[PDB]
């Protein structure tokens, strides 16, 4: 099929079977130190991600089933506007604003069961 | 509720380094990474994206990439220091046309020997337009000589504008606007992503842009603010129009030494006929291309507006006439055939040529061009116009340029770069 | 025992027993841009390397098993010659030219249990 | 509360509830080179820390309960003592001798597992 | 059944950038890793590899790497330039043997002082290699003035081959070959891992390989191709056979200053009695090693075949000659007393001196070598030889070199990089 954000024109329920195209693509001295710039950083970000999913449980994963419930003041819609609808483009502006909040949450749900696996063992 | 997706197709506007690629030369050499030889380019359905041209930093990365591998490629060659002289010059009266009676001179002077304690009396010619009469009447000095030290390229790296594909960076994609009809801003349909953009030459002109892409369809007028006579106009040509330019004069190169491994290229005595070099542009080819320039200018200014064509206001050579580099020469021709008419065999174009060169818009370094043996044909394309509009019932247009950025605005207009942010929510219905 | 690569020699079930000794080992300008070029590089190989493993499901294990059939056509033999008989070197060679398909097939069966997860929660 | 090293003169259960916020802060030419080292420096450190925790068996975890018995030679001391009145530099100091030896078992017990996972499947 | 394994004991033949580790310098000084005390190496056992020493490029990573520091060592070294003068010369006749009639030449020249408004008259001591007579029969220049820019070396910076050893990057291994009788292509066993070669000494000759290691068994041939005359030969020894050269002349230097904070080394006159430079080699050793390089030669030429040693042929004197460097100066020795025989005290090397050195094939960076006072008395170990065949009953072996890359390629012969590549896949009994 399309390679590379094929998708971005797709719905989000069409899109999303397609997160290993994108996941895959992540990866004279003077012009020495420009290519090894853009490459420190090309691993520098994709790192970062990874850490961040690593602290909310999600780590190997591209789908994640998290356990923090949705406020409907992030978005009041149902999931047939935002996953037959909506690009992911669209969705990502409409929720701009909480995306902080949502990372805090997720963060603090995985400190609290990290912690309950322990006293259960 | 919460889903973390991974791989999300999303994208935001970016600025970062892109790297050039490629299939003796000043700019790119052994220091590019060679390209894909199977490029891929991806069409994405339904997606609308917001460009705008004159706001591309693609432009400014390209500007500075080209003048820092320009100085790299002096950095190692030759220092003239020492032919900064008095010269002792008479005028070139052999077999010289009237065309350029006084634009030769016959120079001698002092020049250094490869031994310290020797000297040598040696002579070359030079163009009028390199040299100040000083004080005695024969007495002249070089013109860069009370400005900036002048070193001479190395004659084994040609000039010549071999094309540079820029590359992203992993986790940034370029986004193409493939909507023919644009006009360099707001939203455009028919976007693609490629690795790299094509190949672009970095010919460096005046007035004229030369050797670029062509139009899809039809003449475009581009411009910031077509209301704002300050600002240019960029028009991108359909059609090619074929320009023939020429120094008729068989030169021969003379090799001084001035110094234990170092040589000076000199202009010896012209072989046969001494006449002025020119360019050529077909009548009935320009009339038809100014035809449909008019056209379009007129759907901004009004179809029942007087436009008018005129040459170009005084000021610097640099900037008044049509600068180009062929051949490994630089020339400095006169357009003022070519924009000379009210609405709409042969068009010949004068030209004048330096061997003292002051690049993009610098001063402090010169360069002296060796002289090229034998003699020089060029055949090129124009391919559109740098226009100013100056200004009520009708406007008047004419030649503009001198600003590089310009002339690469008009290839990268198309590209846009936006970095990659894979990590998104959403609700769902699941639980951990 | 022997360390780096001392089990080249060994058949493969004697082998991969000393997974960890080789992954351990995976971790004036001009020669600045040299050496760091070669650090660049082994960071570089490194992640892609992990980033396959993920999106395969095998995040974190140096023994992962999978959801994939062998198909006979890429070896037909058994597990005795394959284990006992053969190193990793001789492995290599024969099934070289099967590795991009059994890549492939990895990536796909993940997807689809990936998803399966997602509708059992 | 407080931020990077807020929690450093606590005691080793007070701390340990801030593992989150000491993880996110591990992430002319001439500068250009320094910067570059100390940048891919940062990288190689963070990669070697979370291969060790991979080869343990503890890879996207911040708590990590294993399979290996304390042995009472490496600190005589309950757990009142090391979680309610010890910091964790003071513990570090106490038990350095013995940090390379209970990565030699960490290892191993990971290897065993590994393997008789397998065995199960 | 598909099973994915992490850490797999498998590697490709790859091409990757060494570091460089070691335990003033030309070579390698700061710029360069400290050694591990305690290196390991690990024998892997049943494993056949394969190798080729003549394809082997970590050659040219060396041959790059030498020729780049040389360079960066000489960057910020005074520049001679004002020595291109001429010279007013005459000989050296003062307790002159006759060995050297004629080889010194006592030359005075107008030299610049550190003040722009004055000059100064000295005189010094050259070679008469290191000079040309033009026109006015006592007018010299050095050689170097009509070719290129000659700079000094630093005196305080020493030639010595201080060794450097290798090392591979993480994800990268070098395997050694440890088969005795390993003739530099084709597999063999007995293969180790290890993590960096041994110290290479980076020592600078032509024809006799100097300084090196010794085979284990026998002495050994060594060829691309033993039937293409075309090709060299390398003859590496199992003994050293011991050589000792001198410069037997009491020299002392001055100091000339040529400008503010520069000063060149000259020689002054020379203390007692002057006389030539020469190299003595055992006759006994010798001609017991040449034995061995003849019983070893017949393996591929027939044993009842006719051997034939003779000297080099002619050409530039780089070549034809031994050329080393020792006590920080630059001999050309004459090795027509080794290779002087049918098959097969002291022998007795004469040998040239030369200030004006033109390192490795270059052309436009000379480098003037300071003088060194006293006596030079070197003591060094022949380990191997350069032949080249010249060609039927018979053979003639004649001396060869001048291709640095020769002398790299006889230490390196044992040494492969190779990748790791950890991934792989097995069928296996289980599920997930
Ligand atoms: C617009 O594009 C056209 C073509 O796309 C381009 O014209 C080309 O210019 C080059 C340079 O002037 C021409 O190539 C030269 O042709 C002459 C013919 O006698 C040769 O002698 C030249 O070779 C010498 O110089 C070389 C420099 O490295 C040396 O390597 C060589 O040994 C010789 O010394 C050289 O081949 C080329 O033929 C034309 N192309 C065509 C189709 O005519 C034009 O210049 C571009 N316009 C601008 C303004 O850049
Ligand atoms: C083959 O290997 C042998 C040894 O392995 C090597 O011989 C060594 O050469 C060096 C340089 O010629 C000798 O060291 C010198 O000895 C003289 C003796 O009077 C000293 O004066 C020298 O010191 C001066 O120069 C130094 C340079 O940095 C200064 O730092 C110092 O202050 C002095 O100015 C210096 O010590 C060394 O002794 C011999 N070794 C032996 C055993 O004789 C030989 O050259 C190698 N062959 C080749 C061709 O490289
Ligand atoms: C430029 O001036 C030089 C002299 O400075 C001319 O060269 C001389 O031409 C005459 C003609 O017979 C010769 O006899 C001389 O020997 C030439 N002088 C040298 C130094 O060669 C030269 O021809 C003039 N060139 C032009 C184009 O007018
Ligand atoms: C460019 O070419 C034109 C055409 O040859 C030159 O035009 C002449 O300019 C002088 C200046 O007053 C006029 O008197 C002539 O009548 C003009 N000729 C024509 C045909 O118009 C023009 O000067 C050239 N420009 C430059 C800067 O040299
Ligand atoms: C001037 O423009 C024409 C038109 O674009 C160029 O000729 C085309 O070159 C492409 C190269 O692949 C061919 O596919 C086209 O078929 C050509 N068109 C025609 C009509 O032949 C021409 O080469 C350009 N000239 C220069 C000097 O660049
Ligand atoms: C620099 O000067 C030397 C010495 O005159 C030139 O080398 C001579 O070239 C002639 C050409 O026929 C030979 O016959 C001589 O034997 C050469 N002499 C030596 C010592 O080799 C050299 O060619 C000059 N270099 C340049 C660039 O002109
Ligand atoms: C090289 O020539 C110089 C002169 O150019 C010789 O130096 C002179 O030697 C005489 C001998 O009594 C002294 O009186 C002079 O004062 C010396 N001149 C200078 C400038 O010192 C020098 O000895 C010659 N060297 C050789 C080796 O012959
Ligand atoms: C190298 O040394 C040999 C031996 O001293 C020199 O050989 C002499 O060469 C001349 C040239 O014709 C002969 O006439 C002599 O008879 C040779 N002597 C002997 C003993 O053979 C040789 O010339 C030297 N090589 C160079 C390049 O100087
Ligand atoms: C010439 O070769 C001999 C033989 O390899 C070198 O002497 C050896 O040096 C090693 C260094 O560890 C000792 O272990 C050997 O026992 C030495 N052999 C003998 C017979 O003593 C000698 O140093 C070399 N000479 C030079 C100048 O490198
Ligand atoms: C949902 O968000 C609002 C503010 O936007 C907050 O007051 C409310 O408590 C949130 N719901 C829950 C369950 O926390
Ligand atoms: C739920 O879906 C229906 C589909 O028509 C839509 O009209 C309704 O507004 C949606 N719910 C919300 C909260 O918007
Ligand atoms: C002009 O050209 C002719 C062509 O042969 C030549 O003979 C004549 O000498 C030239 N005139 C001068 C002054 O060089
Ligand atoms: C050269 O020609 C120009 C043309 O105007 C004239 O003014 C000048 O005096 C001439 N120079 C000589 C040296 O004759
Ligand atoms: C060169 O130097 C001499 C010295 O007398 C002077 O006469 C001559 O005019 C100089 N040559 C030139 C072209 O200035
Ligand atoms: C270019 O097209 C956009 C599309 O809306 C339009 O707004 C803009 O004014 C156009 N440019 C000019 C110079 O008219
Ligand atoms: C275009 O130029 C006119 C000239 O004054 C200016 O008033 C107008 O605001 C400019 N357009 C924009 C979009 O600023
Ligand atoms: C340019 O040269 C070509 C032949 O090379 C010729 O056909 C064309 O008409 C020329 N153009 C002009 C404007 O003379
Ligand atoms: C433009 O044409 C006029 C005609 O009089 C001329 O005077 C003027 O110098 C020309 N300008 C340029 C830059 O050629
Ligand atoms: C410009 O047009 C006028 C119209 O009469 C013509 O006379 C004049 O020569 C033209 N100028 C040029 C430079 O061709
Ligand atoms: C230039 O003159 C030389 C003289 O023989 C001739 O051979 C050469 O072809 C001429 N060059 C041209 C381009 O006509
Ligand atoms: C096994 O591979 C063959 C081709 O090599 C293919 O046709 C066959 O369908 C594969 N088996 C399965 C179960 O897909
Ligand atoms: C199975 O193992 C036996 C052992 O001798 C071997 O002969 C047989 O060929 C193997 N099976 C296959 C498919 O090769
Ligand atoms: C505990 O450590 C001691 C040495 O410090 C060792 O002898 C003992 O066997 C260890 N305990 C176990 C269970 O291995
Ligand atoms: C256990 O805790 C008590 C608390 O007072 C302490 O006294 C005792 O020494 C601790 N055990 C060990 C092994 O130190
Ligand atoms: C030759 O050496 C002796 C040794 O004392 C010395 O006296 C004599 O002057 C020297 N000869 C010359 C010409 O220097
Ligand atoms: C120097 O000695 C050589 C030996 O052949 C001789 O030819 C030369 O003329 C001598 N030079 C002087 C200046 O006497
Ligand atoms: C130094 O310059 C003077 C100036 O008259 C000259 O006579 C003398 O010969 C020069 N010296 C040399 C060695 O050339
Ligand atoms: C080196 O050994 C290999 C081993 O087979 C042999 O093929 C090759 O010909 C030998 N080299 C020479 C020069 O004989
Ligand atoms: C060795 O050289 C001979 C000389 O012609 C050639 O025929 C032969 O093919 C070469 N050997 C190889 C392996 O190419
Ligand atoms: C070299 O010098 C040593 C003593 O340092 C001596 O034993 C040896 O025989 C000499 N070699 C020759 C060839 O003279
Ligand atoms: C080799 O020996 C011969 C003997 O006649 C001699 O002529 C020749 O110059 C010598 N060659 C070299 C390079 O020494
Ligand atoms: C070479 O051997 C011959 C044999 O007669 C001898 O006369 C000659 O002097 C030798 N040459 C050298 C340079 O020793
Ligand atoms: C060189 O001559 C000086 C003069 O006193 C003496 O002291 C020194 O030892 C001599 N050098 C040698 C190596 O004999």
């Amino acid at each position: 099929f399309l390679g590379f954000l094929g998708a971005a024109g797709s719905t989000m329920g069409a899109a999303s079977m397609t997160l290993t195209v994108q996941a895959r693509n992540l990866l004279l001295t003077v012009w020495g130190i420009k290519q090894l710039q853009a490459r420190v950083l090309a691993v520098e970000r994709y790192l970062r991600d990874q850490q961040l999913l690593g602290i909310w449980g999600c780590s190997g994963k591209l789908i994640c089933c998290t356990n923090v419930p949705w406020n409907s003041s992030w978005s009041n819609r149902n999931l047939s506007e935002i996953w037959d609808n909506m690009t992911w483009l669209q969705w990502d502006k409409e929720i701009s604003n909480y995306t902080q909040i949502i990372y805090g949450l997720l963060e603090e749900s995985q400190n609290q069961q990290e912690k309950n696996e322990q006293d259960l063992l | 509720w919460v889903t973390v997706y991974y791989g999300v197709p999303v994208w935001k506007d970016a600025e970062t380094t892109l790297f050039c690629a490629s299939d003796h030369n000043v700019w790119a050499t052994h220091a590019c990474v060679p390209t894909d030889p199977n490029p891929q380019e991806i069409h994405l359905e339904n997606v609308t994206e917001e460009f705008n041209m004159w706001k591309n930093n693609m432009v400014e990365q390209m500007h500075t990439d080209i003048i820092s591998l320009w100085d790299q490629s002096l950095k190692p060659c030759v220092k003239l220091t020492p032919l900064c002289v008095t010269l002792q010059c008479t005028n070139v009266t052999n077999n010289i046309t009237d065309d350029m009676r006084g634009e030769l001179k016959n120079c001698s002077f002092n020049m250094t020997t490869e031994l310290r304690d020797k000297k040598q009396k040696v002579y070359s010619l030079f163009y009028r337009l390199d040299v100040v009469q000083i004080n005695s009447n024969k007495e002249y000095r070089l013109i860069n000589c009370n400005t900036s030290a002048i070193t001479q390229a190395c004659p084994k790296v040609s000039f010549e504008p071999i094309p540079i594909h820029y590359c992203a960076p992993a986790g940034f994609a370029i986004l193409k606007c493939k909507d023919k009809k644009f006009n360099g801003t707001g939203p455009c349909p028919s976007v693609s992503t490629v690795q790299c953009t094509h190949g672009i030459k970095p010919v460096v002109s005046t007035q004229l842009l030369l050797n670029g892409s062509l139009a899809e369809e039809e003449v475009m007028i581009r411009s910031e603010n077509i209301t704002n006579n300050a600002k240019n106009i960029l028009v991108q040509f359909n059609t090619p129009v074929q320009i023939n330019c020429t120094r008729p004069n068989n030169n021969t190169r003379k090799s001084i030494r001035i110094g234990p491994g170092q040589a000076f290229y000199a202009t010896g005595d012209i072989i046969g006929d001494i006449r002025q070099a020119h360019c050529n542009v077909s009548k009935a080819t320009w009339n038809e291309t100014l035809g449909k320039v008019v056209k379009q200018l007129r759907k901004h200014f009004g179809n029942n507006t007087i436009i008018r064509f005129a040459n170009s206001s005084g000021g610097d050579l640099e900037v008044t006439t049509h600068s180009f580099n062929c051949g490994g020469e630089f020339f400095y021709c006169n357009t003022s055939g070519l924009f000379n008419s009210t609405w709409i065999d042969s068009i010949t174009l004068p030209c004048r040529i330096k061997q003292i060169i002051n690049m993009w818009q610098r001063i402090g370094q010169a360069m002296y061009a060796p002289p090229i043996q034998g003699v020089i044909r060029c055949v090129s394309n124009i391919t559109g116009l740098i226009l100013t509009r100056d200004g009520s019932t009708t406007e008047t247009f004419r030649p503009g340029g001198g600003d590089m950025r310009d002339n690469w605005r008009s290839e990268l207009y198309k590209y846009k770069v936006v970095k990659i942010e894979p990590l998104g929510v959403a609700p769902t219905r699941c639980k951990r």
